[PDB]
């Protein structure tokens, strides 16, 4: 009623999410109670739009937020991986074994995997600021992410994460990371090769009244904000707002931010002293806006501090996409980090896909920075076939009641093969010995053979079944594969634990 | 009654016809799978030929019993390759749909195809081969290995190809007004189990399965001008008035074996058993008497051994008598074991030689399947010295003749030209369904098999030998292989009857328009 | 199998507008809720209203949104394309042959096609042909290519002209908004120079109305005129028509209507005010006049007060429109539409606004190529003889989009009535042993040279026309599975 | 149809093997039959278990032929030789029905595994001289076990390899046994026997009639050899056949293959353990298939297990430890199920044995594979 049921709803979604991963692989559509269509590869998003009627297969889509924390990415690996798992594992089932060998079978074997990422790690090259790094982190994620181009969106990152940078060289000591440093802006119609960086921050709003540049006033300033008897209340506004809006503009100020409503007798004396003004902020933007600029956000209506005012050396309003907006646009030397990039594309499902795409890109430089190191692994399914020759010798050092568990463990890595050849259509038992072929009958005297310096790629080459992952820059990430193993060996166990469904007043 | 026209019919009649495709398409190629067959009688019949197939299966539809007599009448005209023909009404069906809801009129389909197989024959005088083919030393065993199409026997082929030449070796005679043929269909096949298939014994002559009653008669007869007689009639116990006439029909039966005995008949072939009152006169006469004869084995003794069969004893007077004329001849009588049973060997005929085959396998349903394959490849090496013509294996024809029509749509033009086109795209499953049998690609072997052929005419030597030009193809490895290395060729008579019977199959599921259900009484 | 389900649904999208192809193609009649009648060409108005079931069909509503920016005109041989590519590429999905190898040849061959079209179009520039003939002779047939046959004579010495003043790098699609008059005569429009909009309410003074001005002066004023108690709120009125006659400002936008008092006040000093002016007319001022918008009367100053050449009062079709002439700035020309037919308003509406985008790249690149269909012919003869060398199993691939062109010729046939194999052989031999330009002519009904016809489209719609259809049919490929939540 | 016709094909047999699996051993189980006409059929042959039943299911009558075949050589333990053709159809369900793994890329492998199974068979292979009427005594015994006629066998197995050694001797030795002609007389003692060597009906040495109710007593002397069996009981004649002209079968495979091998069900523990060991040396894609029968090896051991009340998964770790590293000897005791070896275990089974068992099993799971689907409703 649970283990036989619960697979049948794992073969579902494993089939589905083994079709997500790869160069090769498939996107879906997912559409709501509203009629919203959602089109994108990522288990995560895709499990959390669905609604799932089955309490017991839950339990992999609640994992998905413990790697969404830690990383963001491989989701769709992590859901491949637990999944399989549990497949493998039904044989055992089958044959009588108890749930406690087979718990113990792969928290013993996930502690072997943790020692082996030590030992063939590869590539440190420990290198921050240069562009190339940039690329070689950013290009593998053509596999779960969006493959469909992979050299435009990679130098717009580049140049991004560069704008960024803290610099700090030699040893900075550089905590407070941020994340929001990227964003990208949708803007429907033209394509890819139109798309640029800006090295200031760009958002979408239209301007009204006077759409004029003022940034060449050579350190302008900027504030933030936070039947007679019946024109007293008339007559007694409009005296305090000329008054306020005045004093504002004798000290010079060509820009200010208002974050509350904003009345007619408000815009009034705005077009009349040529003062600009933001037009509701969210609450995303405000933070970031009192950050960047440093101004605080005086409540009162009056005249703020001229001491401490914002600065934007080189803003326009013109048009960007076709129609006129204004920016935040600046420039790295005077005001800080925080940059944007813009891209355009026909689809606006697209651009979803790209905007994910580039947002695990800023997690790439988390696990570089946060930890001592994010290192490397062998990229496209590369690492499992080491972690095969492995596995199976734990089976035979370790005799016992393991070995089951250990070998349905190493069976449980042909998916990852199997992938590529799935989502490409070709078939797996062809590439099967070609992928044996790397390590032959044992490993060469010589250091870091095909097994370890050669990988997988399929194009041309289908026929072959190797091909060089050093001159493809073709890796995976480390901290990743440790997260995986801890997420997919606790959801494992997980579903295995589960005894009874109960109901509590309902 | 019921009463429904339109295109709807169409679709209905290719809709039947892909659904029973689908039968005979798991069992092309030599890696074909069989398919089980319940007989709702508590047995079953696990069999991969679509002659027997079409037969037992139920078709609701009035146009899919067209396929079933259409495999009929190519078992008498070829005798093999049913699933290897058939097959092609499928997408050849399929591809004319198209160009029935589009504006093409039937007539250019039904003429597009007749232009195209008539000119086809000049397409085909290009890959023909004589009989001699290579250097030799491989002569018959080439075009035995053609049964192994389809059929699951290209394992075993290798022992049994000498088996099947050297059948046909010595039936040689003289018909058809003089000319040298042989005459299949007479070989005798025996059942047994044991041993392997390199164990299979071939028997230059007749053999048949019987018991003899007396073990003391001479069962094998040293020397030759052996004489052996054939009577239908039942020699035995069968039915004081009634005392007085058991002993009458007894004498009138020791009368007739004594007119046996005078022609010195060493075999004596009865239909029924034999009882007691001739077995004493057997043995004092040194003659073997044999029982349980089938009458059907006996119309081949009497033009084999040359004893022809007496249906009674009578002439122009009441007198009953032997003739001498209805004794045969034969060089020797050997009787051995086979498969627990002792049967009778005449080797060595008088008027006309014949050959018998014993089989092996695992239980009587692989029996049947080895023996219809066996016997299926005796009409591939008649068909083929009737007319010295061969074109190769391997699937390599359909491909080729596919560009040839290319260049030929171009010639006729007009409204033609596009019937042409989907004719060619209709032979080109039939080496896209090898590639599935085999579990590989379709379109990898497809897409570089045609373009070893797309240069093929190119060629105006033929540069230096052939750089792109050959035949054959490998379903094991999925590689392009040489006729001569692979050494796989098929009959050409069995290729050009293939379409040729196929034309006016195919055109008439075409003709159909009107559909008209009356109700049974 | 999933993706086949999904195709099926989606072909009866353009199976629907297959006899729309061409200048001879039909219209879909469209009844919403409303019963609003909407007949046109265009099939952004038709997938707009369109009831969807798959979320496939919305992939094509998206790319026809998106297809104004990218072309604007020329949907019906465009959105077609993205139906036929799937429509032959069934038979490889059920063989063994995966979607990726479909996608990934089809940017190769896109990138092959739009190789050869920057190829076939041609820049001579020098002494050929310039302005106000490429936007005339080239553009005759170019600018309509489906519908307005009969009166395309008709604004061809007409709505050229009016593009003619419409400077290149500038391109304002603000400025060249028409408007819906009942009545009149199609060729009868009559050129305006400046803005004009509707009166939307009728006046007492409607007949005595000043008629011209010789230096009128446009305001904007949102103030709201509406009237112890009756003396108090009478003269704060009367204080604030002062201050507005100090400016001197002849004409006065009101956005909120005014009361009979400001009425009165305004006629005996024959200053002109017009009442419930929108907003979008406010900006179409202000990039023509170059004036501003006042809410009170306290910031008002005559400095901001613009100006304009000369007011006129046009009566056309028994209702009186503000007209203005001689404004300072002005990008384009305004046109207005005429005839008693609303559905013939909107039929050439959707037409007039799809030709300004061929102006608007044309001032970018001038180039032209052989219209007519006979653009993929040529693409789809080269791609025969490269694809067999390139990368094994893309010749079959190739050659089934080489095919999927195959489907233009056959729809301009089925509109004609001619034959779709006939106009095969006779291009077969056109585009090979006949070079290049040889197209097919509609006029005579039968093969001709495109040259010669005077016939030509921008290639530019063919190079996003690939692009469009490329993320668009990607995405069904890229689709394996359809979820519906209840 | 086609791949989901062939699922209801392995689980068909899978049914029929999961039947069979208590019915090997001395400890073999019994299984009750109810007919729709009300009978009840209680025994722990498999042979007229499938003969009575009328499965549903058109492969599981397939296995009723092949047990004919099987029953024709011994008959005797090798009914249950069916489920290692069911382990092997339930074994594909990762590759046939997930994998898409060609059936005669299976057959192939199948080719490889029957002939590497024979050089296994040839490595177990114990040759004994069978001149030793004390060896071939305690050899004919080994199926006696699972009968309460073991103590009754020391005046009734003696009768029956003195007379086969009489009608085989040699020719290679291949002669035709069936000349003996055994008559059974009913009531009595299974003590009393008839010790009778000639022809029943030159010099010879005497002459008499015996009284018996049946017939009389003749003798003839030759230059052949009858056997008169009288049973303890009526119809106790049908067991005694069983235990004797039934166990003809061990006289005449010790005769083709004087080879022993481990008997009970223990000699493909040693068959497993090198089978994988031989798939690491093949190196291609049929090693994953090819490597898989060896998990259908050790299902037929389990099944002592399931009749010895033990867990096999848990024994078997020690189990196959033994076989694939201290000898091939090593055996199972079905009994108690116990790690005793096959040497103090004191019984023997030729190599024919397993040889004609995994024959019949790879010939009869190649056919299952080779049908792609089965059809109905043709009114033959």
């Amino acid at each position: 009623g649970q283990i036989i049921k619960s697979i049948a709803a794992i073969r579902e979604l494993h089939q589905m999410c083994l079709t997500s991963m790869g160069p090769c692989g498939r996107n879906k559509i997912i559409v709501n109670h509203l009629g919203k269509i959602i089109i994108t590869n990522d288990a995560a998003t895709m499990l959390r739009e669905l609604d799932i009627v089955h309490p017991a297969v839950k339990v992999l889509v609640m994992a998905t937020e413990q790697q969404k924390i830690d990383m963001g990415d491989g989701t769709n690996l992590v859901m491949i991986l637990a999944g399989e798992l549990l497949n493998v594992s039904e044989k055992l089932i089958s044959m009588g074994l108890s749930a406690v060998e087979i718990i113990q079978g792969y928290n013993m074997a996930r502690k072997f995997t943790l020692k082996e990422l030590d030992e063939m790690v590869v590539g440190e090259i420990t290198d921050k600021n240069d562009k190339n790094e940039l690329l070689k982190m950013i290009k593998p994620v053509i596999s779960s992410k969006k493959y469909g181009s992979e050299d435009i969106l990679s130098e717009l990152v580049s140049e991004a994460v560069s704008h960024v940078l803290p610099v700090a060289q030699q040893a900075g000591e550089i905590p407070y990371f941020n994340v929001d440093s990227i964003r990208v802006v949708k803007i429907m119609g033209g394509s890819l090769s139109n798309s640029t960086v800006i090295k200031g921050m760009v958002f979408n709003r239209e301007p009204e009244g006077h759409v004029k540049s003022l940034s060449e006033d050579k350190k302008h300033k900027v504030a933030v904000f936070t039947a007679q008897e019946m024109l007293d209340f008339s007559k007694g506004e409009e005296k305090q707002i000329d008054a306020m809006m005045k004093e504002i503009a004798d000290m010079g100020v060509e820009c200010i931010v208002a974050g509350a409503g904003v009345g007619e007798l408000a815009l009034h004396y705005l077009n009349r002293y040529g003062i600009l003004v933001l037009k509701v902020p969210s609450k995303f933007e405000l933070r970031r806006l009192c950050r960047v600029c440093g101004a605080t956000p005086l409540p009162r209506l009056g005249a703020p501090t001229p001491e401490e005012l914002g600065l934007v050396e080189t803003v326009k309003t013109m048009e960007i996409g076709g129609d006129r907006v204004t920016v935040f646009k600046q420039e790295q030397g005077e005001i800080s980090r925080t940059s944007t990039i813009i891209l355009r594309g026909a689809t606006q499902n697209n651009l979803d896909d790209i905007e994910r795409a580039i947002d695990d890109g800023v997690a790439a430089v988390k696990g570089l920075m946060k930890p001592s190191g994010g290192k490397l692994l062998p990229g496209a399914g590369a690492t499992e076939i080491e972690l095969i020759s492995r596995i199976t010798k734990y089976g035979e050092r370790t005799p016992g009641l393991l070995q089951l568990a250990i070998k349905q463990f190493a069976v449980a890595f042909e998916v990852v093969p199997r992938t590529l050849a799935e989502t490409a259509g070709l078939d797996v038992n062809e590439v099967l010995p070609n992928l044996y072929a790397a390590h032959n009958v044992t490993e060469p005297g010589a250091v870091k053979t095909d097994h370890l310096y050669k990988g997988v790629d399929i194009d041309g080459e289908s026929d072959e079944g190797v091909k060089d992952i050093r001159e493809e820059n073709i890796y995976d990430m480390l901290a990743t594969k440790k997260f995986a193993i801890n997420v997919a060996t606790e959801a494992a166990t997980t579903v295995l634990s589960i005894d009874q469904i109960i109901m509590a007043k309902k | 009654g019921e009463k429904i026209s339109g295109d709807d019919i169409r679709n209905q009649n290719v809709l039947a016809t892909m659904a029973v495709a689908n039968v005979v398409k798991s069992s092309l190629g030599p890696v074909g799978l069989d398919k089980m067959l319940v007989d709702d009688i508590g047995d079953f019949t696990v069999t991969n030929d679509g002659a027997t197939i079409l037969s037992l299966l139920d078709v609701q539809h009035p146009a899919g019993k067209i396929l079933v007599e259409l495999a009929q009448q190519q078992d008498r005209e070829i005798g093999d390759g049913t699933t290897s023909v058939v097959i092609i009404a499928s997408e050849l069906l399929k591809r004319a749909n198209e160009l029935v809801k589009n504006k093409i009129h039937p007539t250019t389909i039904i003429t597009g195809f007749r232009v195209a197989l008539r000119e086809a024959i000049r397409f085909i005088n290009e890959v023909l081969s004589t009989s001699v083919d290579t250097l030799g030393k491989e002569t018959l065993i080439n075009i035995a290995k053609t049964s192994m199409s389809s059929k699951i026997i290209g394992a075993d082929s290798d022992f049994f190809s000498n088996m099947v030449v050297d059948a046909l070796l010595a039936v040689k005679t003289q018909n058809s007004k003089g000319e040298i043929k042989y005459p299949v269909k007479a070989v005798n096949v025996l059942k047994a189990h044991g041993k392997s298939a390199t164990e299979s014994l071939l028997v230059p002559g007749y053999a048949l399965n019987c018991t003899v009653a007396s073990q003391a008669m001479p069962k094998r007869i040293a020397g030759g001008n052996v004489k052996i007689a054939c009577l239908d009639l039942n020699l035995q116990k069968a039915r004081e008035q009634l005392e007085q006439i058991r002993k009458r029909e007894a004498g009138i039966v020791l009368e007739r074996v004594k007119k046996i005995i005078d022609a010195g008949a060493q075999v004596v072939l009865t239909t029924k058993g034999i009882d007691d009152l001739c077995l004493k006169e057997f043995v004092e006469a040194k003659i073997m008497g044999v029982r349980r004869c089938k009458k059907e084995d006996l119309r081949r003794i009497a033009r084999a051994t040359g004893a022809t069969l007496v249906s009674s004893m009578s002439n122009l007077e009441g007198e009953e008598t032997f003739e001498s004329s209805y004794l045969g001849l034969c060089d020797e009588v050997v009787q051995a074991k086979f498969s627990d049973d002792e049967c009778i060997l005449i080797k060595g005929t008088s008027k006309h030689s014949s050959s018998s085959i014993i089989l092996r396998g695992a239980n009587d349903y692989s029996l049947d399947e080895m023996e219809r394959s066996l016997h299926d490849s005796l009409s591939v090496v008649k068909r083929t010295l009737e007319s010295g013509n061969v074109v190769p294996g391997g699937g390599c024809v359909e491909a080729a003749l596919n560009i040839y029509l290319d260049n030929f749509a171009t010639t006729v033009g007009s409204r033609e030209q596009l019937a042409i086109a989907e004719f060619a795209a209709a032979l080109l499953i039939i080496p896209k369904t090898l590639a599935v049998n085999a579990a590989k690609d379709s379109s990898e072997l497809v897409a570089k098999l045609r373009s070893y052929h797309a240069a093929s005419q190119m060629a105006k030597p033929e540069v230096k030998r052939r750089s792109y030009r050959n035949y054959g193809l490998d379903l094991i490895r999925g590689k392009i292989v040489d006729e001569i290395h692979a050494g796989v060729l098929e009959p050409t008579i069995s290729k050009v009857k293939s379409l040729k019977s196929a034309l006016e199959a195919c055109v008439a599921i075409l003709r159909i328009d009107t559909m008209i259900t009356v109700d049974p009484e | 199998g999933q993706i086949i389900s999904n195709i099926n649904a989606c072909v009866a999208v353009q199976e629907a507008l297959k006899p729309t192809l061409g200048p001879l193609g039909s219209d879909i009649l469209i009844v919403t809720s409303n019963q609003k009648t909407t007949i046109s060409n265009d099939g952004a108005t038709i997938l707009k209203l369109l009831d969807v079931v798959h979320p496939a069909a919305k992939t094509l509503v998206d790319i026809s949104r998106a297809q104004d920016a990218e072309v604007g005109d020329g949907t019906t041989s465009v959105t077609i394309l993205a139906g036929e590519l799937m429509k032959e590429a069934k038979p490889f999905l059920e063989e063994g042959i995966s979607s990726h190898l479909i996608m990934k040849g089809y940017r190769k061959a896109v990138s092959l096609a739009v190789e050869k079209i920057n190829e076939l179009a041609v820049d001579i520039t020098s002494e050929k042909s310039s302005g106000r003939e490429l936007l005339e002779r080239c553009a005759r047939t170019a600018m309509s290519s489906k519908l307005i046959h009969n009166n395309a004579d008709f604004f061809v010495k007409m709505c050229v002209d009016a593009v003619l003043s419409l400077d290149r790098n500038d391109l304002d699609d603000k400025l060249i908004g028409i408007k819906k008059i009942p009545g009149g005569a199609m060729e009868e429009s009559l050129f305006i120079n400046g803005v004009a909009f509707k009166k939307t309410f009728s006046y007492a003074g409607f007949e005595q109305q000043p008629k011209k001005f010789n230096n009128p002066k446009i305001l904007s004023l949102n103030v709201e005129l509406e009237l112890a108690i009756v003396d108090a709120e009478w003269q704060l009125i009367f204080e604030k028509l002062r201050q507005v006659e100090e400016t001197g400002a002849n004409i006065v936008l009101s956005k909120l209507p005014i009361g009979d008092l400001a009425t009165q006040f305004f006629a005996d000093r024959n200053i002109f005010c017009a009442g419930r002016v929108s907003a979008d007319d406010m900006n179409r001022v202000i990039q023509a006049v170059g004036g501003s918008i006042q809410s009170t009367t306290s910031d008002i100053k005559p400095e901001h007060l613009g100006t304009c050449a000369l007011f006129e009062e046009m009566q056309i079709g028994s209702e009186r429109y503000n007209l203005f002439q001689g404004c300072p700035q002005a990008k384009t020309c305004t046109l207005l539409l005429r005839g008693g037919a609303e559905q013939v308003i909107a039929e050439v509406e959707r037409s007039l606004h799809d030709a300004i985008m061929i102006v608007k790249r044309a001032l970018q690149n001038k180039l032209i190529v052989a219209g007519g269909g006979a653009t993929e012919m040529e693409v789809s003869k080269c791609l025969r003889d490269y694809s067999k060398t390139i990368a094994g199993k893309q010749q079959m691939i190739i050659n089934a989009f080489a095919k999927a062109l195959e489907v233009i010729p056959r729809q301009l046939c089925e509109n004609a009535g001619f034959d779709a194999i006939e106009i095969l052989n006779k291009l077969r031999l056109a585009h090979s042993k006949g070079e290049k330009w040889y197209g097919v002519v509609f006029e005579t009904e039968n093969i001709g040279d495109n040259f010669a016809k005077f016939v030509w489209e921008p290639a530019l719609v063919k190079i996003n026309a690939l692009n469009s259809a490329t993320e668009a049919t990607n995405l069904i490929l890229s689709v394996d599975e359809t979820i519906t939540n209840k | 149809t086609g791949r989901q016709a062939q699922i209801s094909n392995i689980t068909a047999a899978k049914a029929v093997a999961d039947v069979i699996r208590t019915c090997l051993g001395p400890k073999a189980m019994l299984k009750m039959l109810l007919d729709p006409m009300g009978g009840l059929v209680l025994t722990n042959d498999g042979h007229a278990i499938l003969r009575e039943i009328d499965v549903a299911h058109p492969a599981a009558k397939s296995m009723l032929e092949l047990s004919r075949t099987q029953d024709e050589e011994v008959g005797d333990g090798t009914t249950t030789v069916i489920i290692l053709a069911g382990e092997i159809l339930a074994q594909c369900a990762p590759y046939l029905i997930e994998k898409n793994i060609h059936p005669v890329i299976i057959i192939q492998a199948l080719k490889k595994a029957l002939t590497d199974a024979l050089e296994v068979i040839k490595q177990v292979s114990k040759p004994v001289d069978v001149e030793n009427d004390a060896a071939m005594k305690k050899l004919i015994q080994a199926s006696i076990g699972t009968k309460y006629v073991i103590h009754w066998s020391e005046k009734m197995c003696e009768l029956a390899l003195d007379a086969v050694k009489t009608v085989r001797k040699d020719l290679f030795e291949i002669d035709i046994k069936r000349y003996v002609r055994v008559e059974k007389i009913p009531g009595g003692d299974v003590l009393d026997s008839r010790v009778l060597k000639g022809v029943l009906l030159t010099n010879c040495g005497l002459f008499k009639v015996e009284m018996i109710g049946d017939e009389y007593f003749s003798f003839l002397d030759n230059c052949a050899c009858t056997i008169m069996l009288r049973g303890g009981s009526k119809d106790i004649l049908n067991e005694i056949d069983r235990n004797l002209q039934d166990a003809m079968a061990v006289a005449r495979n010790v005769m083709l293959s004087p080879s022993l091998s481990p008997g009970g069900g223990a000699t493909e523990m040693a068959v497993s353990v090198k089978l994988a060991e031989k798939a690491k040396q093949l190196e291609g894609i049929q090693q994953w298939p090819y490597q898989a029968v060896a998990d259908a090896m050790e299902c037929i051991p389990r099944t002592l297990i399931q009749n010895a009340g033990g867990d096999p998964i848990r024994l078997l770790s020690q189990l196959r430890a033994k076989h694939a590293q201290g000898n091939f000897t090593t055996g199972i005791d079905g009994d108690k199920g116990k790690i005793v070896d096959m040497v103090s275990y004191g019984i023997w089974e030729p190599e024919v044995i397993k040889q004609q068992s995994v024959k019949t099993a790879i010939e009869s799971a190649c056919l299952l594979l080779r049908v792609d689907d089965i059809v109905s409703g043709v009114r033959k």
